[PDB]
DNA sequence: CTGGAGAATCCCGGTGCCGAGGCCGCTCAATTGGTCGTAGACAGCTCTAGCACCGCTTAAACGCACGTACGCGCTGTCCCCCGCGTTTT
């Protein structure tokens, strides 16, 4: 239920500002919203695969760290 | 010197799929090259998960999940069946 | 009794005894399950056939009788699943999929 | 009135020393749970896990923007357009 | 009058040729001495295997090849048909390789 | 006379020739080429080369040899995450 | 007698014994040379400080007495070789180096 | 129960370079995470290294060599000497 | 529509050949029948954390006006790279 839209335009625009973008189109917002799903879906799919195999029903970040590395985005700061 | 490889088994499977097709040697080497890779990538991935849950022995639970982790989509779906079928067949046999 | 290979016992073709040794020296764990060498070994047969069957298909499309890396190159790179799988794999002598950009086509 | 393109520079200047998130947590949190629903049902999240997720996502998003911006600039523009993303998305090879 | 092709028709023909071809495009003798040149700045006086000597080129090409087609993508998006280094460097930067 | 020194101008890196470069580009699918590309390419290819070669040599001494092996360079390639099949 | 910690007798800070245990429980090989845990440790402090004083300098420059994730980001991203090492690496509450391209600025 | 980390050894070193500089816990977690990685990255290759020459015991040389594999250039030259010194200091006494 | 015309490409039948592929000895790894120590999943207990919701207030979203700057379509113009036939390399 449209939680993708919960990422507002200022939420989008702030990120591009921190990304350094001066001038933004209007079609950018939907493009972002679709693609970011791909980032999320891929991770969360694999992330839970840990949680299932680890025989839990609660999502640890330790799984999340495991996966993001497994994708290739190594992350520091959340336990291990 | 002795060198052990996987050509004969690959040769057998080919004649399963294409009983008439031939094969070069270099491509066979590729196949030997390829098998060892996926051999490696699963196993260490298999190892570290047992590490993640701090276990000391690697079984199919370990193997299957990483196959789901390693193979994408339909291959993982289909191959797990390929794994699943053999395992029960072995335990029964 | 009578010696019966595990690969036969699973009805498989790949030598599981080889790998159980190999897993044993592979230092992936200090102990190793018994069906794991089995479990993987069949899936090993799956992908080879999966690629080999593709390797057969392309091999026919130029009307040859023997499979080459160019065929292998074509097959996996024509397969979106295999290509996604083997994206960090480069193929010796495999060549490239023929593909010319739309804008390079003449008016 | 300030002329257009001045606040943006100040906005850009503002955020690059700013460091905390730029996405609302509850709109973040809700979307995560919806997406996670699609693989297995009835999960349970550590705030760290979701928060760890959030850091990845924005950190994800921003870099692509810079790539996209570079794409836009190379087309002799200052206005990003989705094809710049797609051209960017292609070259990194996840397209 | 001479029968000259319109410029580019030859190139598209060429583009076709190599995309079915699979062989190397780099001459071996120039190639290996390049490596034999390079080795000196790490360790003096090594001794190369041809298999290794060969194996270099494939990576050498396959790398540069993937570079080209990405660089080709650049001018298209930049609305060109002739490649500029600014395209080439751009991809490597997009490849994050500077 | 004075011909024993008339050709001393090899300087290997041009050994990757413009015809090949375009031949390379033609297989890649580029239709038309700037002339400064050739030189710029020479930079990109070389800077590529040693990084592996360094890593490729980096193996060799550790096993106390003096002859670079393909398998050695085979591992050299893997470390940067561009794997090759076909030389064992 | 009176034991002397290995790290001390090498003149170092990091607990080499822990690593020796971790090495042995890390199953990298069945056996471990005696000087190996030492060698690995030696670099560990080096890099450890090598960055920390960089973070200290940044923490000095932002005129705060305590080092923070933002300090961690800036120094690492300002030094090039480290950045190469830490290229696929994300610092929580790390952020971005300030950068606006030249043409974006007004003339 | 008791779970172990590296922050204390961090904090002596901190006081060795900056004897009067604080550090946040968010930072301290980062270092604990960071150090654990750098251990791991080398730790694997050196383990792999042993397999490559069919040898069967890890030493500092492999670590030495492994460091040469990761660390860039000038920094590698530093630590390798520091790796060289410590064992020399260790082996001497 | 149609190509004068040259040039390019594919296809049809021959050639040569050497490598893919079965055959042929041989050894050591994979398979069988034994023991014993421990790993590790599983009940029982513990309790932490995860979820549920409220209610309220304010930042933050949100839905508009307006204005101008930039995106883009277009057009001569100029010059660098494209086809080609020898001449080196």
């Amino acid at each position: 239920r449209d939680n993708i839209q919960g990422i507002t335009k200022p939420a989008i625009r702030r990120l591009a500002r921190r990304g350094g973008v001066k001038r933004i189109s209007g079609l950018i917002y939907e493009e972002t919203r679709g693609v970011l799903k791909v980032f999320l879906e891929n991770v969360i799919r694999d992330a839970v695969t840990y949680t299932e195999h680890a025989k839990r029903k609660t999502v640890t970040a330790m799984d999340v760290v495991y996966a993001l590395k497994r994708q290739g985005r190594t992350l520091y700061g959340f336990g291990g | 010197s002795r060198k052990e490889s996987y050509a004969i088994y690959v040769y057998k499977v080919l004649k399963q799929v294409h009983p008439d097709t031939g094969i070069s040697s270099k491509a066979m080497s590729i196949m030997n090259s390829f098998v060892n890779d996926v051999f490696e990538r699963i196993a260490g991935e298999a190892s570290r998960l047992a590490h993640y849950n701090k276990r000391s022995t690697i079984t199919s639970r370990e193997i299957q999940t990483a196959v789901r982790l390693l193979l994408p989509g339909e291959l993982a779906k289909h191959a797990v069946s390929e794994g699943t079928k053999a395992v029960t067949k072995y335990t029964s046999a | 009794a009578k010696a019966k290979t595990r690969s036969s016992r699973a009805g498989l073709q790949f030598p599981v005894g080889r790998v159980h040794r190999l897993l044993r020296k592979g230092n992936y764990a200090e102990r190793v399950g018994a069906g794991a060498p089995v479990y993987l070994a069949a899936v090993l047969e799956y992908l080879t056939a999966e690629i080999l069957e593709l390797a057969g298909n392309a091999a026919r499309d130029n009307k040859k009788t023997r499979i080459i890396p160019r065929h292998l190159q074509l097959a996996v790179r024509n397969d979106e699943e295999l290509n996604k799988l083997l994206g960090r794999v480069t193929i010796a002598q495999g060549g490239v999929l023929p593909n010319i950009q739309s804008v390079l086509l003449p008016k | 009135r300030y002329r257009p393109g001045t606040v943006a520079l100040r906005e850009i200047r503002r955020y690059q020393k700013s460091t905390e998130l730029l996405i609302r947590k509850l709109p973040f949190q809700r979307l995560v749970r919806e997406i996670a629903q699609d693989f297995k049902t009835d999960l349970r999240f550590q705030s760290s896990a979701v928060m760890a997720l959030q850091e990845a996502s924005e950190a994800y998003l921003v870099a692509l923007f810079e790539d996209t911006n570079l794409c836009a600039i190379h087309a002799k523009r200052v206005t990003i357009m989705p094809k710049d993303i797609q051209l960017a998305r292609r070259i990194r090879g996840e397209r």
